[PDB]
RNA sequence: UAAAUCGAGAG
DNA sequence: ATACGCTCTCTGCTTATCGGTAG
DNA sequence: CTACCGATAAGCAGATCTCTCGATTGCGTAT
């Protein structure tokens, strides 16, 4: 699925104590299996809870979420495991984690549901709430953009730009914008945590394919929350992994380099008048 | 009791007592 | 008391809307008669809903 | 509910304008190991929404409108066959709104019912 | 939900022609117009009262709370 | 409000002054200490935010007063701040007067000669002698400076003495908009140049530059922080030295109190806690959420305790002193920021809790939500449903409202006939009472009472009072809203004044919806698809008078936007007119008599003869017939008053003379001597049209007779349509085979329109193939440019519109299978009951070209309009040319384009009302007080004269309609002469002098006008400028008199010329705007409401946000700017074909230009205004409150906005005078 | 943003749109438009693309819009001529409609 | 008994 | 178990650093 | 020669109809 992919992408959070340049015990901690089941309820041996009861109880239709951790030490000396629950996670009806996933319309009537009840909506405190679909930029597409907001980013900015909303296999998106400056210097911009960050693009070009990576890693070493164990080169390659075109991922350095080369050429066309801005209002560039 | 219907709003002495 | 549309698209029954009636067929007279409907109002027969037309809960 | 804090019987009331009929009651219990007493009740009432004058009715073409009067059947026009139409819609709605869908739908509806 | 006792427009009692209409459509191969006519429904006001009824109460009767499912 | 409780004292004015610490400590009922609101067990902690002595709190008798929760007004406490801290309101004032000084000399860094010069200039502006000060500047070693100062002081004192001795300015100054403007300019230049002194002049030693990084902190540089007590002491010394110079910078009216202005006002020595009544906790069942003000005060109290403890620790006594000093400094800064947060919720550092300023700043503040627009009592709301049999001046109140709404009628000796039986009825038996308000003010209730006791109470309504003190008053009964009462009906949004009228109430028996007659549809712009509207029920006789007389539905026939009518029957009655007044309409004796009595029932007063009169049958043999013309004639004869002739009128309608047959004359309408002799009643006659029959009846017999005529015409046309129907069908929409063949053959000529137009725009040969790659390439180059495609979108659109017109002309009204008047679609379209020719064209011929913002359908990046069409489809079909009609249906691509156009229309319709309402709000806030004085000169509330003559002639636009309809006036000369009755209009009016001067100036003008306007020396004023048009007969405007003279000189025709001109001039004397008319409000509505329908942005470039006014003002002056303003604010209205009376554009331009500049209608213009409360109630309440309180401004409560805020009667219309009663005894 | 656009030909329902503030924004989908919910197996697409003549990006030495860029799912695959671009675009459509999923959305932006 | 924020609607 | 610490507009104005002119 | 007054160039603040419903209203930690 995708929860497991996402939590695999999350990784570890290494914190070192100060007990005796060796920091001590590594404590590499992560999660490896995230799973849900049908919503049961103990009322010794657990029975089943059906959305008819959830609606009539004025309560939520929530199952149990189980995360199994990886409480490791010293890079694998002892790896304790723990399958901890995560409370009542609401589950949407007619879905493979709901008690009515395959019930026939006769069976649906049998459990007080309806003849042709449709799912798609969660039940929360007995109120039926769905999660409205949204429309966003098309994924993995370097689209020319000319918006005046870029010109307001400061001095020497042009309203021109090349934007992309990359999406990782776990279906989470990171944005990248190559701004064009009046000087002729292009400028990568992203938002790693919540604030804008700008980097010259030739820097990232040479860094993707150790002098720059240490240089680049030293810039973002603190905001990325890299542990003291990780070297600056490691955090630099991690930056080139977790920001630059996360739709190529690891084992994609050369591919990301070619992609950024292409984006630079596209920007040069867009500022030279050989191509037109792509409307994000249109449906031609939307998902 | 003792409202604008039943008491003067402002009662002054025109001159000194006589 | 719902009713099936006499006039209905083919998709009306692909989606099984007949499981959920929405209105009722009524004898509509396009006529300037009572004077109580000019802009957008409309006139409803009294004895029609005295016998259950358009009733709901 | 007889209350321990005051030892006096207190009753809740109906906070609504439209008189209602008690349709159903659900004595919701709590799934706790203790024999916790009944505390949550879901009372559902029905109220009869007989069409009054002023209720918006609409066709499938956007001819929304309130009902000005429930015109008695004797006073409505009657055809040769003797049927008084249940809905009278003023003709002037169509020339500007241009809903010929309603005209053709009325035609097809009479043809289908015949 | 259930068949109306009377036709709304005219007032003719059509509260008994429902099962008969179903039979005449089912027991005998009849078109809808033929069955409606053979029951005594010539005015289109009476014809639409039975022609287009859904009889939803059947779907309402499955959910009986007084009988074990 | 009770009429039997009289109030003597009235607030003359208020003045904005700073409260001082010493004053607070004297009034306060207690000072609060601990930052705990209330301790456990439920009681409030003594000394906390709540207390017994800050107001009775939740069943706790107040200690301060000794009265319960209801009878304790609340009392004010204070917080002893340990240290004085900045007041965030005045931080910019404190930060300008903190700089611009020498810290050693303790003067300003400006030479005292300049400081004294500004002081005397501002003292002269205190008294209004603006020009005298400009000569004061015209005065031009150190011992001579003292003499120069003394000379200036003598000059100023002597000018003041002369002005006060001349009867020009009293002891309290003369403050107005212009003197305020010059004072503001002077002070701003004062401050701008006061910071220009980087080095002191009294002792030329440099000083540090104070640099403020943000509020709550100020830093010095040679960086270094400076304590607040240092700033207070510094500015205290500076103000002590320059008290004489700041006494005239912080004041505008003479400080008769002579109280010195300190620097203590600029600092928060004490915080003031409002009475507990104003911070009561949010109670929601069990939830109790304490006030945000209580939380902020708790925070400040906590900071006070902490900083006091740090101070005490420092008092009980190196490194420990270092840490305690750092902590004490941070306690100072934190309590400063917490005070700044308790006052303002956006200067802080840290979503944030609302501050006391935030309760006022914008909408939903205390000004635009609880003072301007309140929430009213004794009112109702519902949904409107139509109802004929309602008299067009009535509204149908449902029984629910009719039993809820009540009116307090005091019982008299003449009312106990009906109020006794109203009490006997009870609160449910309509009509009846719900309460008895006794002599003692006690409100005895009837809701929970028995009928026996109710009658027993009724038997004592009119008893004598056994109280020596209440002998004046008498009991009141709160009767149900009876049939005689009046109700102010409004329907939001109120785009114009006519949307809030006053109706007489009819108590319908049946249903819960406000039933309203059809005529008022355009007046409220209402429909009946669930529109909701509100009824307000006034509670005193003086309020009944205005809705019954001034806002009465009869008084509202003509909209002041142009004087046009916006009444008249709308949809069914119009077509019933096109049919009933046909030639084919013949009526037997029974039918005609029933139709006549069906609408003019003389049992309530429909007709003015008390016995219906008939008319002789039009066709005698074989049997007595009639005509619809005769029906109209006898209806008019019955409704029109007796002892007066009938109307005479010649006009037209919208139905040509071809739609009735060859040689027909029904298109021209003729009324002769009260009889309808020709022409069909239409939309033009009765409806939203000017100069028709109903308009003429309005102008001749009065407005009430026109209202009765509207009621009877509605009733008659209804009773005629309920005996004869009128229906639209599917055959009405059809065309013959001839028409269809013509339509097809013309539309086949639209096949090559697109290619030829495209080749034309790109300038190639017309005979080039659609596949020619050159044409494709040139269209592609056109594709990216937004203007080359603009001219490719304009020429083709014209061609397809022309082909549309060709189809429409050749098809209709010829090809249609059913012809007029059989074709009910055309019958209701030509007549004007609904729709246009374009609608029946689209229904029968074609939709046409779809417009999306002036251009054609938006195109893809490929060069395709739609996926179905090839790249650059050289065919008008792809562009958006919808050939299909709503009768035959339209193709999917055309359906898509029609969806595009409809969505665009919905978007703009959503935009227009909201976008264009802000401009109307701006205008209405500015021109709220601009009314008509008794000099017939329009001026603001204060008095700053805006214009001298309304529009130049002082003619009311609601009475200007038939002033230049001379032929109409002559035809109905006798009726008008009867209506004016000059018998009693000459015993108190002069004629000879005004007529003489008018003749003299007319002769002088005819002697002149050979030469252009500049050379035309007047030597002779216009009569209006010299003579009062409402007091001297014949005082009339130049253009009116000239047009009347031209009419009398081209039409030489028992009426003579002298009597006709006497009648016309008397009519002009009665067609003058009455004194006290809110001409500003009317102008604002009449310029904003029609603006709903280049366009609105152009308005914003002229009214709100400053050919070009700037160029014409900078070159040609102020009057040229006014003329340009009027011309441009008119021709945009003209292009939309809305008639806009120039008595509005002139008033707008003359209010904008009142300062000689181009004052737009934004906050910049409003800043130059005398009353503070208007500016506070408009926007930026903080800045205007600061400016009001720093000048100790005492606004005189004249603006409409201010008089509401302080609870006094308005200064327009009914309040623009007093009323005093004559008493017989001495 | 709120304007109806021709790019929504069968994806957004033109007539279906709320009236007022949300107009042009709270759209609805055409009843036959099905939004994809899982990944298409494009791992085998380069193989057929290489047979057609899509020269790999590692060994082509190409740049600019002057040449067509063949890309999959957001990563550059190769660079080919424009005419070859038309040929392979239409050919891939032929094969996929007639290994290759049915959700393979092919967009060939021509010069 | 409140008041805010988000959402849904009526004209 | 709970009480206490907390990255989409338009009109102005105000501040600012570079110009001279005139004793 | 310096001081004082303009002058855009940049930065900054406040703004862009009534009415009915519904739901929800805090983590976090050191005891
Ligand atoms: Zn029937
Ligand atoms: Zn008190
Ligand atoms: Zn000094």
């Amino acid at each position: 699925g995708l929860l497991n992919l996402g939590v695999k992408d999350i990784g570890e959070k290494v914190i070192f104590d100060g007990k005796p340049g060796y920091l001590g015990n590594k404590l590499s901690v992560s999660v490896e299996q995230v799973s849900i089941a049908k919503p049961m309820s103990n009322d010794a041996v657990e029975r089943k809870v059906y959305p008819s009861e959830s609606r009539q109880r004025l309560t939520s239709y929530r199952g149990k979420l189980l995360l199994k951790l990886k409480w490791s030490v010293n890079n694998g000396e002892e790896n304790l495991f723990e399958v901890r629950d995560c409370g009542g996670l609401p589950v949407m009806l007619q879905s493979n984690r709901c008690h009515l996933n395959k019930m026939s319309p006769y069976e649906l009537v049998q459990h007080k549901e309806e003849s042709d009840e449709i799912g798609g909506y969660f039940i929360v405190n007995g109120i039926e709430k769905l999660i409205r679909m949204l429309i966003v930029q098309r994924r993995n597409h370097p689209m020319a953009i000319i918006r005046p907001s870029f010109a307001n980013r400061g001095a020497s900015y042009s309203h021109y730009g090349i934007q992309i909303r990359s999406v990782r296999p776990d279906q989470t998106s990171q944005t990248n914008v190559l701004h064009y400056l009046n000087d002729g210097q292009v400028t990568f911009r992203f938002s790693w945590r919540k604030n804008e960050y700008l980097v010259p693009v030739v820097m990232i070009l040479k860094a993707l394919c150790t002098q720059v990576l240490q240089y680049l890693g030293d810039k973002f070493r603190v905001v990325f929350q890299a542990s003291p164990d990780q070297s600056d080169l490691e955090v630099g390659q991690e930056v080139l992994d977790r920001i630059v075109l996360v739709h190529l991922g690891k084992d994609g350095s050369q591919d990301k380099f070619r992609m950024l080369l292409f984006m630079i050429r596209k920007l040069y066309s867009l500022v030279a008048g050989e191509c037109s801005p792509d409307n994000p209002d249109a449906t031609q560039h939307q998902e | 009791t003792a409202t604008t219907l039943n008491t003067p709003v402002v009662i002054h002495a025109t001159q000194l007592p006589q | 008391t719902g009713q099936t549309p006499i006039v209905k698209a083919n998709l009306y029954d692909d989606y099984g809307m007949d499981n959920f009636p929405n209105g009722f067929n009524a004898v509509v007279a396009v006529i300037s008669y009572t004077g109580y409907d000019m802009d957008d109002a409309m006139i409803i027969n009294k004895s029609a809903d005295e016998r259950g037309f358009g009733y709901g809960t | 509910y007889f209350d321990d804090t005051l030892n006096k019987t207190k009753i809740k009331t109906y906070h609504s304008s439209e008189p209602a009929y008690i349709e159903e009651v659900n004595l919701i219990g709590d799934e706790s190991n203790k024999f916790q007493e009944l505390q949550t009740v879901s009372i559902k009432y029905r109220i009869r929404r007989t069409p009054q004058i002023g209720d918006k009715f609409s066709s499938r073409h956007g001819q929304k409108g309130v009902c000005s009067r429930k015109w008695p059947t004797i006073d409505m026009p009657f055809s040769e066959t003797g049927i008084q139409p249940d809905i009278i819609i003023n003709p002037h709605a169509f020339p500007s709104r241009m809903t010929i869908g309603m005209f053709v739908e009325s035609l097809a509806g009479k043809a289908g019912a015949l | 939900m259930i068949v109306p006792v009377r036709c709304f427009s005219c007032g003719k009692v059509v509260g008994d022609k429902w099962e008969s209409y179903l039979n005449l459509l089912q027991e005998d191969e009849l078109d809808e117009g033929t069955a409606l006519s053979r029951l005594g429904l010539k005015r289109y006001c009476c014809r639409r009262m039975i022609l287009t009824h859904v009889d939803l109460i059947e779907k309402f009767l499955r959910y009986n709370p007084l009988e074990k499912r | 409000m009770d009429i039997s409780k009289p109030v003597g004292s009235e607030i003359t004015s208020v003045d904005f002054g700073i409260l001082t610490a010493k004053e607070i400590r004297n009034l306060s009922a207690k000072q609060i200490t601990n930052p705990t609101v209330l301790d456990n067990l439920g009681h409030p902690v003594s000394g906390g935010l709540y207390d017994l002595a800050l107001g009775a709190f939740l069943r706790n008798l107040c200690s301060t007063c000794g009265l319960d929760e209801k009878f304790c007004p609340g009392h004010q406490g204070h917080i002893e701040l340990p240290v004085p801290c900045y007041n965030p309101l005045f931080f910019n004032q404190l930060y300008i007067y903190l700089r611009a000084s020498c810290l050693f000399c303790h003067h300003f860094r400006l030479k005292s000669v300049e400081v004294h010069r500004y002081a005397c200039k501002l003292r002269l502006l205190q008294y209004g002698l603006i020009d005298e000060s400009y000569k004061l500047d015209e005065i031009t070693s150190s011992t001579l400076l003292n003499e120069l100062k003394s000379k200036r002081s003598e000059y100023v004192d002597m000018a003041i003495a002369k002005a006060l001795s001349d009867g020009r300015t009293t002891e309290r100054g003369s403050f107005t908009a212009t003197v305020n403007d010059e004072r503001k300019k002077l002070v701003h230049e004062f401050h701008k140049k006061l910071l220009s002194r980087g080095k002191c002049d009294n002792c030329g030693m440099f000083s540090p530059k104070f640099r403020k990084d943000g509020f709550t902190k100020i830093f010095e540089t040679a960086s270094t922080y400076i304590l607040s007590t240092e700033v207070k002491n510094i500015l205290d010394t500076v103000f002590r030295k320059e008290q004489c110079v700041l006494q005239y910078v912080f004041h505008s009216r003479p400080n008769l109190s002579r109280k010195l202005v300190k620097a203590d006002s600029f600092f928060m020595d004490v915080l003031v806690v409002p009475p507990t009544r104003f911070r009561l906790p949010s109670k929601l069942g069990e939830e109790v959420h304490e006030n945000s003000q209580n939380q902020l005060l708790s925070k400040v109290l906590t900071t006070s305790l902490l900083i006091r403890d740090l101070n005490d620790d420092l008092s009980k006594l190196l490194e420990d002193r270092r840490v305690i000093f750092s902590r004490l400094m941070n306690a100072f800064v934190t309590i400063q920021n917490d005070v700044n947060a308790f006052i303002d919720s956006t200067k802080a550092q840290g979503v944030p809790i609302p501050g006391v300023k935030q309760a006022l700043e914008k909408k939903e503040g205390l000004f635009r939500k609880h003072m301007m627009g309140k929430r009213v009592n004794y009112a109702a709301r519902s949904v409107i449903s139509p109802d004929p049999n309602i008299e067009t001046n009535e509204i149908g109140v449902p029984p629910v409202f009719a039993v809820k709404l009540t009116y307090p009628e005091p019982v008299t000796a003449y009312n106990i006939a009906e109020l006794r039986q109203a009490v006997i009825n009870g609160p449910d038996k309509w009509p009846g009472a719900t309460q008895i308000q006794n002599e003692d003010g006690s409100l005895v209730s009837l809701i929970g009472m028995s009928v026996e006791q109710r009658k027993a109470l009724a038997n004592q309504l009119l008893t004598p009072s056994s109280n020596v003190s209440t002998h004046t008053l008498n009991k009141k009964v709160y009767r149900h809203i009876k049939n005689r009462d009046v109700v102010l009906m409004n329907r939001q949004p109120t785009l114009h004044k006519a949307s809030m009228m006053g109706h007489k109430v009819r108590v319908l028996p049946n249903e819960k919806t406000l039933r309203l007659h059809y005529a008022n549809t355009g007046a409220y712009n209402a429909d009946f698809d669930g529109d909701e509207m509100n009824m307000h029920f006034p509670q005193n006789e003086n309020a009944r008078a205005e809705a019954l007389n001034l806002a009465n539905t009869d008084s509202q026939y003509l909209t002041p936007t142009s004087g046009s009518p916006v009444r008249g029957l709308i949809q069914d009655h119009i077509s019933a007119g096109v049919w009933l007044t046909s030639k084919d309409s013949f009526f037997t004796r029974e039918q005609y008599q029933q139709y006549i009595y069906g609408c003019i029932r003389p049992e309530d007063g429909h007709t003015t003869r008390s016995k219906i009169v008939t008319l002789p049958p039009t066709i005698f043999k074989p049997y007595p017939l009639w005509t619809g013309k005769q029906i109209i004639t006898t209806v008019l004869l019955n409704v029109t008053p007796p002892d007066m002739p009938g109307i005479n009128l010649i006009s037209k309608n919208k139905i040509k003379n071809e739609y009735w047959g060859k040689g027909s004359l029904e298109n021209e309408v003729l009324f002769k001597d009260g009889a309808l002799l020709c022409g069909i009643l239409d939309k033009s006659q009765y409806g939203a049209s000017k100069y028709g029959i109903v308009h003429s009846l309005h102008e001749v017999y009065g407005p009430e007779v026109a209202a009765k005529v509207l009621s009877v015409l509605g009733r008659l046309f209804t009773n005629y349509i309920t005996a004869t129907a009128f229906t639209c069908g599917m055959d009405d929409l059809r065309l013959t085979a001839e028409g269809n063949k013509w339509r097809t053959d013309i539309l086949k000529t639209s096949v090559d329109t697109g290619r030829e137009a495209a080749a034309e725009v790109t300038n190639l040969d017309k005979d080039t193939p659609a596949d020619d790659p050159e044409l494709l390439k040139r269209l592609q180059e056109i594709l990216r440019d937004n203007n080359k495609s603009g001219i490719l979108d304009a020429v083709t659109s014209s061609k397809v519109n022309a082909i549309t017109s060709q189809v429409v002309s050749k098809c209709v009204p010829d090809g249609t299978m059913k012809k007029f008047p059989c074709n009910s679609m055309q019958a209701m379209a030509l007549s004007g009951a609904k729709g246009s020719n374009v609608n029946v064209s689209q229904i029968m011929c074609l939709l046409g070209q779809q417009a999306l913002e002036g251009r054609r359908v938006p195109v893809m990046v490929s060069g395709k309009t739609l996926p179905s069409f090839k790249p650059y489809e050289t065919d008008a079909m792809a562009g958006g040319y919808v050939k299909g009609r709503f009768y035959s249906g339209i193709k999917p691509q055309e359906y898509y384009f029609h969806c595009m156009a409809g969505r665009e229309g919905l978007i703009d319709t959503a935009v227009k009302t909201s976008r264009s309402g802000y401009l109307q709000r701006c205008l209405t806030k500015q021109l709220e007080g601009v009314h008509v004085s008794y000099d017939n000169s329009i001026r603001d509330a204060d008095g700053t004269l805006v214009q001298f003559m309304y529009g130049g002639d002082a003619i009311d636009i609601t009475k200007e309609s038939h002033m230049t309809q001379f032929e109409f006036c002559l035809d109905n000369y006798y009726a008008l002469l009867k209506k004016y009755n000059p018998s009693a209009l000459i015993e108190h009016l002069d004629v000879e002098s005004a007529l003489k001067y008018s003749k003299k100036t007319l002769k002088y003008r005819k002697k002149h006008s050979k030469e252009p306007h500049y050379k035309q020396s007047v030597k002779y004023d216009p009569v209006l400028a010299k003579y009062n048009p409402a007091k001297y007969l014949g005082s009339v405007s130049e253009n009116f008199q000239d047009k009347l003279e031209s009419f009398l000189d081209k039409n030489s025709k028992g009426v003579n010329e002298k009597k006709f001109r006497a009648l016309m001039q008397l009519k002009y004397m009665r067609s003058l705007i009455n004194p006290g008319e809110a001409v500003g409000i009317i102008a604002s509505q009449s310029v904003g409401e029609p603006s709903t329908q280049l366009g609105i942005p152009r308005l914003r470039e002229i009214v709100m946000t400053a050919n070009d006014v700037a160029a014409v003002l900078k070159t040609y002056g102020v009057e040229a700017a006014r003329n340009t303003i009027v011309n441009e604010i008119n021709n945009v209205f003209s292009r939309y074909a809305i008639s806009v009376s120039f008595r509005h554009l002139d008033l707008i331009a003359d209010m904008m230009t009142r300062q000689g500049t181009y004052l737009a209608f934004n906050r910049q213009g409003m800043e130059t205004s005398t009353s503070s409360f208007m500016k506070m109630s408009y926007e930026t309440t903080c800045q205007f409150l600061t400016k009001a309180v720093l000048d100790n401004e005492r606004e005189q409560l004249d603006s409409p906005s201010a008089r509401i805020v302080v609870g006094k009667l308005n200064n327009v219309g009914t309040g623009s005078f007093d009323v005093l009663a004559k008493v017989p005894n001495a | 943003v709120r304007k109806l656009l021709p790019e929504s030909w069968g994806f957004l329902c033109p007539v279906h749109t709320p009236d007022g503030s949300p107009c042009g924004l709270l759209n609805h989908f055409a009843h036959k438009c099905r939004i994809s919910t899982q990944q298409s197996d494009v791992s085998r697409i380069p193989s057929i693309l290489y047979s057609l003549g899509v020269a790999p990006a590692s060994h082509t030495f190409a740049a600019g819009p002057s040449l067509c860029c063949v890309q999959i799912d957001g990563k550059i695959i190769g660079w080919v001529s424009h005419e070859q671009g038309k040929i392979i675009a239409d050919t891939l459509r032929y094969w996929k409609v007639e290994g290759l999923p049915i959700d393979l959305e092919i967009g060939y932006v021509p010069p």
